[PDB]
């Protein structure tokens, strides 16, 4: 039994790295470069990036947590601390005699009484309101941030959350990642950012010619298939000769009039194309009327197939009598600021606006991006669950009283483990205490001796001072999924990392 | 030197701050106007020349 | 640095390492014993004979330890065998268990007078509780049966095998004697060796017994005064060499008739004086015996140090190993001397008791020398526990069966007064629980489970841990039933023992210096 011991060493190693940066006051850490330089940062995520290490535990770790911040976003850093303690607490005093059996079923069950006792402890809430939601925000955002057009981020955001939710049929799905992203253009007044539809196009529309103008048209776009190829399937034209470049105008015009004679009843007009501009063949291509756009990148092709739903496929002919552009949408080139803009307004897949800032340099477009993404993500994560818990160090000791109560009453063998695991838990007030500056063992003793009276579970320490306060009065609330997410993944990674025998090679 | 003595870094940070800010009160009180004319710069560049050549 | 010499690593790091360590491999060493089991040691020293012994008594005393932590604890076991009989590991476990569980709460962050404050407080919430758990009692002390079941309880700690017999021994010696009510002595009972049979056919007497040979006449007269002697037949005459074949005739002629004169004369003035009977320590002769066979003296043959000693600090006497005759100044009280016919051998009997105390020696017989001291060592440790001096001994159910309920008290008592006092309150309580794990280590069965079997089964307090292996895994016996008691006053002045000693442990711990020639 030695695997098991170098794991959990390892693991305790990494878990007592970015331990001292939880709270409102966090320290610094600092890293040295092997060249000759020296950055300092209180990040623990780019710590855990920057690392290399080279035990299989470790980089399990750093995977779960990478796998953690990516599909939350919030609670990445108390799970690694979590487990190592539990797996220091545990493994490092309850395997004198090597029997790995109970202890699964003793951490099954503690996870079972802690989800009962969070879930038999949560508020109901209302979102009718939008004043108490944006209060709840502020509380929530109230980190490490500037504070001066917070408020109107703070309601953009919740607009754009509140308007981007269209895909309810009973699982209630939102995207917001791949759905809604954010535009910049300078010049003009700093106080007119909103939302609108938001089409990726600057200059990308090239009209040599003058020719009408675009008013509310039926435009129905196609595929890209219209480029430096041979044909369909077979190589019985090939772009070689001068010749072939004349009869490859007067094949688009029969392509073109069978599209006409098959599906074109709504007159559509540009198209997507990749490769193919000239001064000769594109006037015939504009005098066919119809008209052709090119220089396609990535962030065009995304914004054609969420908002329109463009896809890729060998079929640019014969399609769907009704399959897009359904609806009068309006595509007039303003000549606001300095580069083309489109709008396409009411069409096929509503409810995709974007948002629409005018600052100035990178700094203002940095800010009002990251402003955006943590408030998208807490008005995400706020939505979820309509269940709030009084954070900053009262739950977790009510929880911890319920276990050992519960395990005291039930009288069972295995009752040491599950104490073991349960006094475990009040890890976080400690670290607040330390990092506040005071008594690390006579406060715990008295938020102890507090937590056993009559009705009294919202009694917490403040992050600022040092002192025991009632959470009714501050305001430190945080959701319920993310609680139980984090405890699903502490108890997951204890488990895989406590079932683990032996170690070899192979291929 | 406090570190060594037994103290929290928090503690003297919140000093400095606050002595930070009674300076600046006091430099605020303390300024005084003078009407430039010649002899203002004629001195001043005749400092900032003895403090350079 | 500036105070040692390179000597000692003490300073201010050992507080929590070197004054722990010291102690607990010194219990370590010693938790194998504690029970009936056959862990013999063996006990090699000056002697040069290779014996194993199996109590804890021996083996401390033999070893030689160069560390005051160790020292501090070899003082409080001397004074708990001087006062009550057994307990010596009781005392040694419990003080290294409070060091195992205070070293945590010193690693933690704590100090050491709130520790202090919170084991007194704990010990005397147990001294409080302690007399509420009496069960049985001693109704007379007259029948045999009664005192038989506590011999034979007490006995079986120390040997196994045979155990009724030695029981029944020593209550029928201790019956005939005086009972605890009123005065008993302790120094009023001899054990004699005889190398002859085993141990199954030893028997009881009153009164002096000493393997002693007479080659005089039977003296049954109440005249014949006692005279002890140091060597009186050592050599008063001392004759040298002459030549180196033989000499004159006449010369040594002369010598013999003068010497032999002088013999008869010191003889007849011991004789005339009013000693009938004398003590000799030395050589034997011709005539010498010729002498004493037609004198009618008793004379003795086997001579040791032990016998002289006890006759003389019973008796009062003293040796005067002088050349010339002395005057008689032994007069002793002993006038009945008979003789007796054991074994084939002559032992000697005093009669002198006048319902006034009486004493005792029994007689015992063993293959070897190396098997009788076993049985001594057994003999003298019930005689010691049969002396309690109140007529109510207030027997508890031992073996373990009231720790584990202590401990729960003290658990329960302790969940009640906030501070910062809880935590050496559940350190003391948790310490209990190192008498049931080392019985049940040194079995063959874990403790765990027998730990749980007892706590899940009832508060009553009189279930403990058997011996056979049916009482192993399920541990549910009724010792009350069976007679397995213990002392109510040994237990408790084990605890004060210990309790003192951890707290002049956890009293001095700083620096140890030394001192300036
Ligand atoms: N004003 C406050 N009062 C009490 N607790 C606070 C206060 N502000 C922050 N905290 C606590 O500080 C912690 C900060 O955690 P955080 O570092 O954001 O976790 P993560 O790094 O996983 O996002 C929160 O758990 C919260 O309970
Ligand atoms: N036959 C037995 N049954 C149950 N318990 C026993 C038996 N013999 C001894 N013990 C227990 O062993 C412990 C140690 O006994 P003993 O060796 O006489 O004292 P010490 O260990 O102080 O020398 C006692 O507390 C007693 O309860």
């Amino acid at each position: 039994r030695k695997v098991q011991s170098g794991n959990i060493n390892a693991a305790k190693t990494i878990a007592d790295i970015i331990r001292t940066c939880l709270g409102p006051k966090s320290m610094m850490k600092m890293l040295l470069d092997p060249m000759g330089g020296i950055v300092m940062t209180n990040d623990g995520n780019a710590i855990l990036r920057e690392i290399q290490v080279q035990h299989p535990a470790a980089k399990s770790m750093i995977e779960i947590s990478r796998t953690q911040d990516e599909e939350v976003g919030d609670g990445t850093t108390s799970v690694i601390i979590l487990a190592g303690e539990m797996l220091s607490v545990a493994e490092h005093f309850l395997e004198q005699q090597m029997h790995p059996t109970v202890v699964i079923s003793a951490y099954r069950k503690a996870l079972d009484d802690m989800i009962s006792t969070l879930k038999k402890i949560s508020i109901p809430v209302d979102i009718s309101d939008s004043d108490m939601m944006l209060n709840i925000i502020n509380s929530s955002i109230t980190t490490k941030a500037i504070s001066r057009w917070s408020s109107l981020a703070c309601n953009i955001a919740l607009d754009a959350v509140k308007m981007v939710q269209f895909e309810e049929n009973g699982r209630k799905e939102i995207d917001i990642k791949k759905y809604a992203r954010v535009e910049k253009i300078p010049g003009g007044i700093i106080e007119d950012s909103c939302v609108l539809r938001g089409v990726m196009i600057n200059k990308d529309v090239t009209h040599p010619r003058m020719r009408r103008y675009i008013k509310n048209p039926r435009i129905v776009l196609l595929d890209s298939s219209l480029e430096y190829k041979k044909g369909e399937s077979q190589t019985d034209i090939e772009i070689t000769r001068e010749e072939d470049f004349t009869r490859i105008l007067q094949m688009e015009e029969e392509y073109i009039q069978q599209l006409c004679e098959d599906i074109i009843q709504l007159k559509p007009d540009v198209v997507i194309t990749e490769k193919g501009i000239s001064d000769l063949a594109q006037h015939y291509l504009m005098r066919a009327n119809i008209t052709a756009i090119r220089r396609v990148r990535k962030t065009d092709n995304n914004r054609i197939a969420r908002a329109c739903g463009a896809r890729i496929v060998s079929r640019p002919e014969e399609l769907r009598e009704d399959d897009v552009g359904t609806g009068a949408g309006l595509l007039e080139i303003k000549k606001i600021g300095d580069e083309y803009f489109t709008f396409i307004t009411d069409c096929k897949d509503p409810k995709a606006c974007t948002i629409l800032l005018r600052g100035a340099s990178k700094e203002i477009l940095s800010e009002v991006e990251r402003n955006l993404q943590d408030a998208m993500q807490v008005c995400r994560n706020v939505l979820l669950d309509p269940q709030l818990v009084p954070g900053g160090g009262a739950s977790e000791m009510a929880v911890a009283h319920a276990l050992t109560e519960k395990s005291k009453a039930m009288t069972g063998v295995e009752q040491w483990p599950y104490r073991a695991v349960a006094q475990a838990l009040e890890v976080i007030p400690r670290t607040l205490i330390q990092n506040c500056g005071a008594s690390t063992i006579r406060l715990l003793t008295s938020l102890r001796a507090k937590h056993t009276q009559e009705n009294c579970e919202t009694w917490g320490v403040n992050g600022e001072t040092g002192t025991l306060v009632d959470m009714k009065e501050l305001g430190i609330w945080e959701p319920l999924a993310v609680k139980l997410q984090t405890y699903k993944t502490a108890v997951e990674t204890a488990v895989l990392l406590l079932r683990i025998d032996d170690i070899v090679s192979g291929h | 030197l406090y570190i060594s003595e037994g103290l929290h870094p928090r503690i003297i940070t919140e000093g400095f701050e606050a002595a930070k800010e009674k300076a600046l009160q006091f430099l605020e009180e303390v300024k005084v106007s003078r009407e430039m004319d010649r002899e203002t710069l004629i001195d001043v560049a005749r400092t900032s020349l003895r403090t350079k050549v | 640095m500036l105070k040692e010499g390179a000597k000692h690593f003490s300073g201010l790091e050992e507080a929590v390492y070197r004054n722990i360590q010291a102690c607990k491999e010194l219990a370590q060493t010693t938790r194998t014993a504690y029970g009936p089991n056959g862990m013999n040691k063996m006990v090699i020293n000056h002697l040069e004979k290779l014996f194993v012994t199996n109590d804890a008594a021996t083996i401390l005393r033999e070893l030689e330890v160069q560390h005051p932590a160790a020292k501090m604890i070899v003082m409080a076991s001397h004074m708990q065998e001087q006062e009550v009989g057994d307990g010596t590991n009781f005392v040694l476990v419990f003080a290294g268990a409070l060091l195992e569980l205070a070293e945590e709460l010193l690693r933690i962050g704590l100090s050491v007078s709130e520790v202090i404050e919170g084991y007194e407080i704990a010990c005397r919430k147990a001294h409080e509780i302690l007399p509420n758990l009496v069960c049985c009692s001693a109704k007379n002390l007259r029948d045999i049966d009664e005192v038989s079941s506590l011999l034979r309880t007490s006995i079986m700690s120390k040997q196994y095998g045979n155990e009724v017999f030695l029981a029944k021994l020593i209550a029928q010696a201790c019956v005939s004697i005086f009972p605890d009510s009123g005065h008993f002595n302790v120094d009023n009972i001899r054990v004699c060796k005889i190398l002859g049979s085993g141990i199954s056919s030893s028997s009881v007497l009153h009164g002096m017994v000493f393997k002693k040979e007479t080659e005089g006449d039977v003296t049954s007269v109440k005249d014949a005064k006692i005279a002890v002697y140091s060597c009186p037949f050592d050599g008063m005459i001392t004759e040298t060499k002459g030549t180196v074949l033989i000499k004159t005739a006449e010369e040594l002629m002369n010598f013999s008739k003068g010497e032999e004169n002088l013999m008869d004369a010191q003889v007849k003035a011991i004789a005339d004086t009013g000693a009938n009977v004398v003590v000799t320590g030395g050589k034997v002769a011709d005539m010498a015996l010729h002498y004493a066979n037609k004198y009618n003296i008793m004379l003795v043959r086997l001579n040791s140090k032990w016998d002289l000693r006890r006759l003389c600090k019973t008796v009062g006497a003293t040796a005067l190993p002088r050349l010339t005759p002395p005057v008689l100044e032994e007069m002793g009280h002993c006038d009945s001397v008979y003789l007796s016919e054991v074994g084939d051998t002559q032992v000697v009997v005093f009669k002198h008791e006048k319902e006034d105390g009486a004493i005792s020696t029994i007689v015992l017989r063993g293959s070897t020398d190396n098997l009788m001291d076993d049985i001594e060592r057994a003999v003298d440790d019930g005689v010691n526990t049969f002396k309690v001096l109140t007529r109510d001994k207030r027997l508890v159910p031992g073996g373990g069966a009231t720790e584990i309920e202590l401990a729960k008290q003290i658990t329960s008592y302790g969940e009640t007064c906030p501070g910062l006092e809880q935590y050496a309150i559940k350190k003391f309580a948790e310490a209990f629980e190192a008498i049931p794990r080392a019985l049940a280590e040194n079995s063959g069965v874990k403790a765990n489970e027998v730990i749980s079997k007892l706590y899940a089964v009832h508060q009553e307090g009189n279930k403990n841990v058997g011996l056979d292996i049916e009482a192993e895994v399920p541990a549910v016996k009724d010792m009350l039933e069976a007679g397995i008691l213990d002392t109510y006053l040994g237990k408790y002045w084990a605890i004060k023992l210990a309790t003192n000693a951890a707290v002049t442990v956890l009293r001095v711990d700083q620096i140890i210096m030394a001192k300036p020639a």
